[PDB]
């Protein structure tokens, strides 16, 4: 299970595009949902639900609060997939 | 046969529902006046 | 020819209350027991009037409500079963329809009787359940048809997409019609205001609570059992992360 | 071709449909109280 | 001469009232025409004089609600023409079938049929335009969006309308003529509303869409907010169901206190003439003197 960071970001950017509309060219690992991308706490729940449906990556509710930047989500998914 | 009555389970359920409803309705139609 | 005598009876309070109508059977019974054991025994006793008319109308109203309710609920179950090839979705929708009807009429009873003091006319219930069933069918069918056509991508994502797509349209339609009906509150005829605001408050409650939170959350709790005779997956086979761009 | 028959016909014959509904409403509301 | 509920009865009440107020009483005396037959007359004659104010206020409200839903005057105008044409076709068809004595009408079936026709017409128009504009906001061109609108909503409109028609035709099996006379006119009205909504609706959308940017979406962030609601529903469904059921319990717990009333003079303006006759009588005898019962005992032998 070795999805590279670019693959995980490519998969996340489609869901962020559908949920919000931010262009996938704007989803980069150093931008934080709260300020830079302006994705509130309830669109993150939707991104997590759709990621779990599509790629089977289950992100529980308490960990979803600490994922501030896109790099945080990519690192979480990688640390989970390296299982 | 069970194999063929489960391709036509929707029309059968519709028949049983419509029959129970129609009997109940024709029964209740008689209460008034009497 | 002297074969029939008639008596002209007046009430004390309101003839057309709930008591003035329960007095009709008592009048007939009193007149029947008066001729018991007398040479007039076995005579025919006819009681006409206006509280007698409303006794008979109030009796027939219950059974006609039951006939209409049985008929409408069976038709609604049948269309929800034909559209969504599932017994659980049809039964859930019929149950939420009955629950929303009950809650709507209870809210209007509260507002009108217990707060404004004016009791509800006797035809308000009938004319309200007619329209409320008619429009609840519309909105529930539109929501669940979309849900069914979109659960192919996962039941949760299907519900998210179906909400985002059809829940907004359902609430727009419901609010337009509900605020159209609540404009009857300007009528001098209190029965028109009653039926209008009953339909309006019912539709507000439906579109804003029942069809917006209670129906999709039941569809989300019962994950794949919402479509039971059909075998659906909670979510598809997990895809591998795509190649960039 | 790959479009269903009902919506395709409603889309191609859209303006005769509107004219026919207008004529129907006119007749139904003028011939009858 | 009439029969309570019909039109001959109102003819008779107005005839009697004409006779009575034709001549002058002695000074101090005032005459009235009370009773549950003159009350029904005044009721049915003020019903229409309120109905013609309602027909204006409901449209003044429909217009502003359409402007709030579609933040655009052209879209509200188009969809209002859809609704108005559906309502006109329904009223015309039912007045035609009732005029030529084909079906049995009423002055109550009509007041309910207008309401139901407006409800169904606005619902179907909003459904169609909402699906068209949603498919249009996803990037589809006018052709693909029209076809998506149809393929998504036509069967829903057909099914729901046909069940409303069947359910309101099943009223023909009740006993009270109030309800029993609602059967065929309401069913026919629903069939006409559905035929209109399925042929005239898409036709209007397919004609007006090919000009400029007539039916193009404006407010699509509503879809985003509703997606967030759906996300909250799929993530925490148990709590939300508990909340919704708790709210429904408030209403369901009031029902076993429901009392009804049959006095029509409580739900009418006290300015009606029949009600002022009631008041004049209540000033002198009691509330129940104008509504008397009659009990007849018919034996088989001369009782004199
Ligand atoms: C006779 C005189 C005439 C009188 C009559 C005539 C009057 C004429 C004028 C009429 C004026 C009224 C106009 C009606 C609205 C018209 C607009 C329209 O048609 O649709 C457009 C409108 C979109 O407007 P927009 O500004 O363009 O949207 C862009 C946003 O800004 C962009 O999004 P955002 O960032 O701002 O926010 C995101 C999102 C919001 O996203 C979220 O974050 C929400 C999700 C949060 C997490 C989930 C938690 C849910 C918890 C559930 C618990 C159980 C359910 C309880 C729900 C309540 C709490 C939400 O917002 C949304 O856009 C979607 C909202 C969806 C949620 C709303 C659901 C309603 C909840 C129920 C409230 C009322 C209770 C019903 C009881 C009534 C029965 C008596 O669509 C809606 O949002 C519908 C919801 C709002 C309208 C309904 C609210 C009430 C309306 C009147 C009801 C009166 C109730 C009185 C009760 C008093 C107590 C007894
Ligand atoms: C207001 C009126 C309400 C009245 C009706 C209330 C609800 C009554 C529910 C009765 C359920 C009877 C329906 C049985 C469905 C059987 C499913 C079946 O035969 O086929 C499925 C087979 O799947 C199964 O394995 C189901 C086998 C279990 C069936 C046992 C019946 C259970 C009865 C439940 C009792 C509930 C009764 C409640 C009464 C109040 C799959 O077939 P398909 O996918 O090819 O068809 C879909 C395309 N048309
Ligand atoms: C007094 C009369 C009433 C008595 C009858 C009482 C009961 C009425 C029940 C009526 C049931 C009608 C069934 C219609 C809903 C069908 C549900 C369904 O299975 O949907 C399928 C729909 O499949 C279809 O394709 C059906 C298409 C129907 C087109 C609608 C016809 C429009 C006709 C226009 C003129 C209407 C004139 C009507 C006059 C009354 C799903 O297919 P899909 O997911 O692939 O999406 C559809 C994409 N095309
Ligand atoms: C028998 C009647 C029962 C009524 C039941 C109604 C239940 C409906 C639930 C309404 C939910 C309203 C939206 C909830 C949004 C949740 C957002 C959230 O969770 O976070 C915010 C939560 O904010 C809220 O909105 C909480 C919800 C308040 C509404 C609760 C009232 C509904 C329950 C009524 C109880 C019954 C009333 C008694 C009968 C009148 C932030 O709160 P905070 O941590 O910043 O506050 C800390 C300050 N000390
Ligand atoms: C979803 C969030 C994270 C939304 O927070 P944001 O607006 O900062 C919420 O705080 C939470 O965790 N739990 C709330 C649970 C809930 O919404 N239940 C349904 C209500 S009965």
């Amino acid at each position: 299970m070795a999805a590279t960071q670019e693959e995980i970001i490519a998969g996340l950017a489609e869901i962020i595009e559908e949920v919000t509309g931010i262009e996938p060219s704007e989803v980069t690992p150093e931008k934080s949902f709260v300020d830079d991308l302006d994705i509130d706490s309830l669109s993150m729940v939707e991104i997590a639900v759709q990621t779990e449906d599509k790629y089977g990556v289950k992100i529980p509710d308490e960990d979803l609060a600490g994922l501030r930047t896109v790099g945080d989500v990519v690192a979480y998914i990688q640390k989970l997939e390296e299982e | 046969m069970i194999g063929t009555l489960k391709r036509a389970w929707i029309p059968l359920l519709i028949l049983v529902v419509v029959a129970i409803a129609g009997f109940t309705v024709q029964r209740i139609r008689t209460f008034f006046g009497s | 020819d002297g074969h029939a005598v008639r008596f002209i009876i007046s009430h004390e309070g309101d003839p057309m209350s709930q008591a003035g109508i329960a007095r009709i059977a008592k009048i007939k019974t009193a007149a029947k027991e008066a001729i018991k054991g007398t040479p007039l025994e076995g005579s025919a006793i006819y009681l006409g009037g206006t509280a007698a008319m409303f006794k008979d109308l109030s009796d027939g109203n219950t059974y006609d409500l039951m006939i209409a309710g049985i008929s409408a609920l069976c038709l609604i179950f049948i269309i929800m079963l034909i559209t969504t090839r599932s017994v659980v979705a049809a039964a859930v929708i019929v149950g939420t329809v009955v629950l929303s009807l009950g809650a709507s009429f209870g809210l209007s009873v509260l507002i009108w009787q217990h707060i404004l003091g004016i009791e509800l006319h006797w035809l308000v219930l009938a004319m309200a359940v007619i329209i409320l069933l008619a429009v609840g069918a519309d909105y529930n069918l539109l929501l669940v048809a979309r849900l069914k056509e979109e659960i192919h991508a996962g039941i949760n994502t299907g519900i998210i997409r179906a909400m985002g797509g059809s829940g907004s349209v359902v609430t727009a339609a419901g609010l337009v019609f509900a605020f159209t009906m609540m404009s009857f509150a300007v009528s001098e005829l209190t029965v028109m205001a009653q039926v209008g605001t009953t339909i309006g408050m019912g539709l507000l409650f439906d579109t804003l609570i029942v069809r917006s939170f209670m129906t999709p959350s039941i569809a989300a709790l019962l994950g794949k059992w919402f479509w039971w005779p059909q075998v659906v997956r909670q979510r598809p086979i997990p895809q591998p992360w795509p190649s960039p761009a | 071709a790959a479009r269903p028959f009902i919506p395709r016909m409603i889309r191609t014959f859209a303006v005769p449909i509107i004219l026919g509904w207008l004529v129907t409403i006119a007749v139904l509301n003028v011939t009858v109280p | 001469a009439g029969n309570q509920g019909e039109s001959l009865a109102n003819e008779s009440v107005e005839a009697v009232k004409t006779i009575v107020e034709r001549l002058a009483p002695p000074p101090g005396v005032k005459v009235y025409v009370t009773g549950s037959a003159a009350l029904v007359a005044d009721q049915q004659q003020a019903g229409d004089r309120s109905l013609q104010v309602i027909e204006a206020v409901t449209f003044t409200v429909i217009i502003v609600m359409l402007l709030l839903v579609y933040r655009s005057i052209i879209t509200s105008a188009i969809m209002l023409t859809m609704v108005v044409l559906g309502l006109l076709a329904t009223r015309g068809g039912v007045a035609f079938l009732g005029f030529h004595r084909i079906i049995g009408l009423s002055t109550f079936a009509t007041n309910l049929l207008v309401v139901l026709a407006i409800a169904a017409a606005t619902d179907y128009a909003i459904f169609l335009i909402g699906r068209y504009q949603e498919a249009r906001g996803l990037g589809q061109d006018r052709e693909s969006a029209y076809y998506t609108m149809f393929g998504g909503t036509a069967h829903v409109v057909l099914g729901s309308g046909l069940t409303i028609a069947g359910a309101t035709f099943c009223l023909s099996f009740t006993r009270l003529p109030y309800f029993q006379t609602l059967g065929v006119p309401l069913a026919i009205g629903m069939v006409i509303v559905v035929a209109a909504a399925l042929t005239l609706g898409p036709a209007i959308i397919a004609v007006t869409s090919r000009f400029g940017k007539l039916l193009e979406p404006k407010r699509m962030a509503r879809v985003r907010g509703w997606r967030k609601v759906g996300a909250a529903i799929v993530r925490w469904p148990g709590p939300i169901l508990v909340g919704a059921v708790a709210l429904a319990l408030v209403g369901l717990l009031t029902l076993p206190g429901y009392r009804t009333n049959y006095n029509d003079r409580n739900y009418l303006p006290a300015d009606l003439p029949a009600n002022e006759g009631y008041a004049a009588a209540e000033r002198h005898f009691s509330q129940a003197r104008m509504n008397p019962e009659v009990l007849m005992v018919e034996s088989d032998h001369d009782m004199r």
